[PDB]
């Protein structure tokens, strides 16, 4: 049913490609529970994952945004969120939001999310990036014994 | 694929000569 | 057109005592016109009396309708044969030097001393086993040489090596006389009991040469190995070969020591009767030129086609603290990120993979109320699921008290291989896991023989060296503990991973049941054999990790069967040797600019390929047709004349009019037409034109072509009364029940074709629709018009297109180098001038979404894809467990039905720059005709097209309506 | 032993295009006898290498 909308939602074709890479992501009878449990555990044993990814699959790097709001980015490796966020940075929002020009350039090291913050202006925008970046996990002690 | 008819043609030249101070040195 | 015409020649040399032709035609007037001089003739012939007018009262039958076929009346008794050798007898027979072969019935001695009593001989050591008689080969060629008795210049040259060169085979084979083969084409013992037992095979190998020599040097070639091999028939391949592997490392783009193992090479070839050929060698080594280094390859790939090394099978299975080594890690990583559903649901897998199974003993079955002897594994489920004695759960013990029979491989040139013959509880505890196995070596560089679609090319150009020949560690009894207890450390899914376990634990200690004459017997066997299925990965595990304990910086490593190389000389390559010597291990581990190993040799710097695919002489004896056996025969040719040797395809058009033949009455042969032969279809058996493939494109060929498919597949009583037992509707809804949920039927009805495709196999099935199927052909050719087609093919459609395609001579520079210098000069300059590929195009779907998205433990062929695909939305099944993807399946389906990845187009990069030429279907359309044109002419052409805008909508409905043609035989796809 | 803990720690393959002539390690059950004797000697033989 919703794959099947789906396909409407975005009006597709013959070899006319766009979106069309954004749906061998259905399997979630198997993919949600996977991700989920996946995800709890990770937290719990506090464990650090990777990221299998695509970069002609938009659509996969939007919900990563879900993730990455959520998952403090410190419980991930730090390859993997480099990866990501530059993915983000320079094929999902300048390339639409007029502000291109330079499809940035990167060169490792520092923090290629971070720079995106005292980078440009919109405060909508603007509050995400401060509460992702410096978001972390909160160190606490006690809980009804140790 | 140079780099490797390239270390059997450097190792007769090479050879030949470490060889040609082997004859300096009276060592059985 | 040549080929028609040729038949009557040797129809006419075969027959001296009436030859009626047939033709067809779509045309209405014609074909009664066609039906009036068909009949006259008989009457006339029926009646002594010409045919010279007859053929002028029909000139518009003969110059504008299709032959058919030829018709022969005869009356003699086909013994033709003994009179016309005589002619040839004249040399002197040649003896045998019984005294050749270390083992005693190797030696070509008396087949009566061998096998001194009919219950006693065996032709189980020296059968042809090829549907084709020696009389036939001895005919045959007799043909040849009076149609080329008179030739001139050099053409006339070629047939006094060919005359010459016969008169041994003539010479030897008349002091026994021709021997007589029967039905089976099997060899008797009382027409062998007075003859040099391996005489028969010689003859087909010495004729199988003989018929493929050309130059001076083809000759000394063929007439040294014609020679020695009728009494040395054990190192003579061996011998002749050996040699390669040093001699690639020889030639520019070694050690002292190097130089003298193979002096000795030489000296054994020399002191075991060798002559010529080691002189070639001896003057090939003077100044070791490149330039001349197409004649070393001409003997490596000819000493192959001296024949076949059948030793007895205990023979071939007597042969066989610092085990790092033990790596074997890898089994690990290629099952370490997968609770992936196929390992939990892997009993389903297998068994559903059952059809890509080996195979087991033949036992006994019964279904509804008859019996049977299939030894086809999956049938043995059926039997026993519907007896309650189906129990995977408990794999049966391989040891002393249920030993595994044995299977065996032949080779030219190698000691005889066994292998295993283990149940099918083995094959589902191995199928899932060996699947998983082989998609981590699919993206592993390291495994040179599973990596992408990767094709042999890139494998040559990765080879920045050392190679080596594990063929015989791979049996050492010494491999068995480390390779076993590696796989085992390293292992629903906890009872696959234990099932797969114990398979190990029970192969460490097996026994074989080796046969020892007319008796059985049942010795140990501490080695490990082939016949499980990670059988060829699981080896790969243990060679690649035997290199890498063996290796004073790896730049490559690689794997590859029974080779294992790396480039990263003297002193290095003794460390290895002796490296490999302390793993008490036997390999040829040598060092070089080129490598050897079992497929493909890089002298040179340039790739090369060997030719040598025995094409008289089969290895075994499988089921195939007489007809399907030329189909098969003629492939072999295509696949020889491509890497190397070439044998006179005369000679071979020789044998497809022999092998197609068919009997009538006793004294009548109907000989299939060219027409018939190599029109597109299931009974397809070669082209008019090697290396070119055509398309119905008169309407005589379409007429003919939709009459063809009509008696495409005919029932068989036996194939439906098996789904019709309670065996099969319950093997069938078992499987499915664990498979579906909705309403899977387009899924169920598949899978029993599944089993209706190969149920067949079974002698009572193939050999009652091949005989059937005798009495639909022949009436078949007699009279059709009759037809209601509706079903459209590639035939159909590419013939829409042709009318609006305009070409014009173009022109096409040779710019790219030759890096496979044995490709016949029509071939070869496609690739100098577009290039070639080193990868294999999709023909499968395989890299779709919707097949990613399946991939449920089923597995929907390229077929269903593209049924499926193309349905409506709705309808698109997902009743697995689960877009506009629609246009990749349909690619993959049509270059399947363009065998574009078999033959020699599998050669070619078709998406070459080059290929500007042109200005999905009309491309590759395109791009086909101009390759076509480029072969049979060396001249290029360019294509335009204005295909209207109404004209594409009738054809894409064509497009999702072509049906298939499944003869097998056309399988060329040698690299 | 040591080399498996060896990968847990070392991270083999991690993108790099040179892997397995780090590996060459090996033979060290003779390597370290080797490396050992060799050093010695050169001292007291008063050698240079």
């Amino acid at each position: 049913a919703q794959i099947q909308k789906m396909s409407q939602d975005l009006q597709l074709e013959a070899l006319t490609i766009q979106s069309e890479t954004q749906f061998l992501t259905g399997i979630n009878s198997q993919a949600a529970n996977d991700c989920f449990k996946t995800l709890i555990a990770a937290m719990l044993s506090q464990r650090t994952m990777s990221l299998d990814f695509v970069t002609t699959n938009y659509m996969s790097l939007i919900s990563g945004m879900w993730l990455l709001t959520v998952v403090p980015n410190d419980m991930f490796i730090r390859e993997s969120l480099v990866a990501c966020q530059l993915a983000i940075v320079n094929t999902i929002i300048y390339p639409a939001f007029g502000m291109q020009r330079m499809h940035y350039r990167n060169g490792d090291p520092q923090t290629p999310f971070q720079i995106a913050e005292q980078q440009i202006q919109n405060f909508q925008v603007a509050n995400w990036l401060h509460f992702v970046n410096n978001n972390q996990f909160r160190q606490v002690v006690i809980d009804g014994v140790l | 694929q140079l780099l490797e008819v390239l270390k059997t043609k450097e190792e007769h030249q090479k050879e030949i000569q470490y060889e040609i101070l082997q004859k300096t040195i009276p060592t059985f | 057109g040549k080929y028609n015409l040729i038949l009557s020649e040797y129809l006419s040399f075969i027959y001296n005592s009436v030859q009626i032709p047939i033709y067809y035609s779509s045309n209405s007037e014609l074909e009664n016109r066609c039906i009036e001089f068909h009949s006259k003739c008989l009457e006339n012939s029926k009646n002594g009396l010409s045919l010279r007018k007859l053929f002028v009262e029909y000139n518009d039958v003969i110059e504008n309708a299709t032959l058919l076929s030829i018709l022969s009346y005869s009356y003699d008794k086909y013994n033709a044969v003994e009179r016309k050798l005589v002619k040839y007898a004249k040399g002197k027979p040649l003896e045998a030097d019984l005294t050749v072969n270390e083992l005693d019935y190797e030696n070509n001695k008396m087949t009566s001393e061998l096998f001194p009593t009919a219950e006693e001989y065996t032709d189980s050591l020296m059968d042809p086993a090829i549907l084709t008689s020696l009389s036939s080969n001895l005919n045959a060629v007799m043909f040849w040489l009076e149609k080329h008795e008179n030739d001139v210049a050099e053409k006339l040259k070629v047939y006094k090596r060919r005359l010459d060169l016969f008169t041994i085979v003539a010479s030897t084979i008349n002091k026994y006389g021709v021997p007589r083969h029967n039905a089976k084409y099997r060899y008797e013992y009382d027409v062998m009991k007075d003859k040099p037992y391996y005489l028969v095979t010689w003859a087909n190998s010495s004729i199988e040469m003989l018929m493929s020599v050309f130059s001076h040097d083809d000759y000394l070639i063929a007439k040294e190995l014609i020679v020695l091999s009728y009494s040395n028939r054990s190192t003579l391949a061996k011998l002749v070969s050996s040699p390669m592997s040093i001699l690639v490392a020889l030639v520019d783009i070694v050690p002292d020591q190097t130089f003298d193992e193979l002096n000795q090479m030489l000296d054994n070839m020399r002191k075991a009767g060798l002559v010529d050929i080691p002189k070639m060698i001896q003057d090939w080594l003077v100044d070791r030129s490149i330039e001349k280094f197409p004649l070393m390859a001409k003997i490596y790939s000819w000493s192959f086609h001296v024949g076949f090394r059948k030793q007895k099978m205990l023979d071939a299975a007597l042969d066989q603290e610092m085990y790092e080594y033990t790596l074997i890690d890898e089994v690990v990583k290629m099952l370490e990120e997968p609770d992936d559903h196929l390992l939990r649901d892997s009993e389903l897998a297998g068994l559903l993979s059952m059809s890509s199974a080996s195979n087991g003993e033949s036992r006994q079955l019964k279904f509804g109320r008859k019996t049977i002897f299939s030894t086809k594994k999956n049938m043995h489920v059926m039997d026993d699921m519907a007896n309650e004695r189906y129990t995977p759960g408990i794999i049966p013990p391989v040891n002393v008290d249920k030993p595994i029979p044995l299977g065996r491989r032949d080779v030219p040139g190698r000691r005889t291989r066994i292998i295993f013959i283990l149940p099918y509880e083995y094959f589902i505890a191995q199928h899932a896991v060996v699947e998983k196995m082989l998609i981590y070596a699919k993206h592993t560089r390291e495994y040179a023989e599973f990596y992408s679609q990767s094709n042999q090319l890139l494998s040559y150009g990765d080879v920045f060296v050392l190679y080596t020949d594990v063929s015989q560690w791979d049996s050492s009894q010494h491999n068995t503990q480390p390779f076993r207890k590696g796989i085992i450390m390293g292992l629903k899914v906890l009872q696959t991973l234990n099932l797969y376990k114990q398979t190990q634990i029970n192969l460490m200690d097996s026994y074989v049941q080796i046969p020892d004459g007319n008796v059985i017997k049942k010795i140990q066997y501490g080695a490990v054999a082939s016949g499980e299925k990670q059988t060829k990965a699981a080896n790969s595990i243990a060679n690649l990790a035997l290199i890498k304990t063996v290796l004073h910086a790896t730049k490559i490593i690689r794997v590859d069967g029974d080779d294992n190389y790396a480039v990263l000389i003297q002193d290095v390559s003794n460390d290895v040797r002796e490296t490999y010597a302390r793993m008490n291990a036997k390999v040829k581990a040598l060092v070089s600019v080129g490598i050897e190993i079992a497929k493909r040799y890089i002298a040179g710097g340039k790739i090369f390929f060997r030719a040598g695919i025995n094409l008289l002489n089969n290895e075994k004896r499988g089921q195939s047709t007489q007809w399907d056996q030329a189909a098969i025969l003629y492939s072999n040719y295509i696949v020889n004349r491509l890497r190397g040797f070439e044998t006179d395809r005369e000679f071979i058009l020789t044998k497809i009019m022999q092998m197609t033949s068919v009997a009538i009455t006793g004294s009548l042969r109907l000989f299939p037409s060219e027409r018939v032969l190599t029109t597109n279809s299931t009974f397809k058996v070669f082209d008019s034109e090697d290396f070119i493939i055509e398309y119905g494109t008169t309407v005589d060929e379409v007429y003919i072509q939709r009459a063809f498919m009509s008696l495409s597949s005919q029932k068989s009583g036996i194939a439906d009364e098996i789904a019709a037992s309670s065996t099969f509707k319950n093997y069938v809804t078992r499987l499915s029940e664990q498979l579906l949920f909705s309403k899977n039927n387009i899924v169920s009805r598949g899978i029993a074709l599944t089993e209706k495709a190969k149920l067949n196999s079974y002698a009572p099935i193939s050999l009652e629709k091949r005989r059937a199927q005798i009495s639909a052909l022949l009436t078949m050719l007699q009279k059709p018009v009759t037809f209601k087609s509706s079903k459209i093919t590639i035939n159909d459609i590419l013939r829409d297109i042709k009318p609006f395609f305009t070409v014009s001579d173009a022109h096409l520079p040779i710019q790219y180098q030759k890096f496979m210098p044995t490709l016949p000069d029509n071939v070869q300059y496609i690739i100098q001038c577009i290039g070639s590929r080193t990868y294999q195009i999709e023909d499968d779907g395989s890299k779709s979404a919707i097949s990613r998205l399946i991939s449920s433990v089923y597995k929907p062929s390229i077929e269903e894809l593209y049924k499926v695909i193309s349905l409506h939305e709705n309808e698109i099944y997902l009743s697995l467990g689960i877009y506009s993807d629609k246009y990749r399946i349909l690619e993959s389906y049509v270059y399947n039905l363009l065998s574009i990845n078999y033959g020699c187009y599998q050669l070619f990069d078709f998406n070459s720059p080059d290929l500007k030429l042109i200005r999905f279907i009309l491309h590759l359309y395109a791009k086909l005709e101009v390759i076509n044109y480029a072969i049979k002419n060396g001249s290029w052409i360019s294509l335009f097209c204005n295909y209207p805008k109404s004209e594409m909508i009738k054809l894409w409905k064509k497009m999702w309506n072509i049906t298939s043609l499944r003869s097998p035989y056309t399988n060329a796809n040698f690299f």
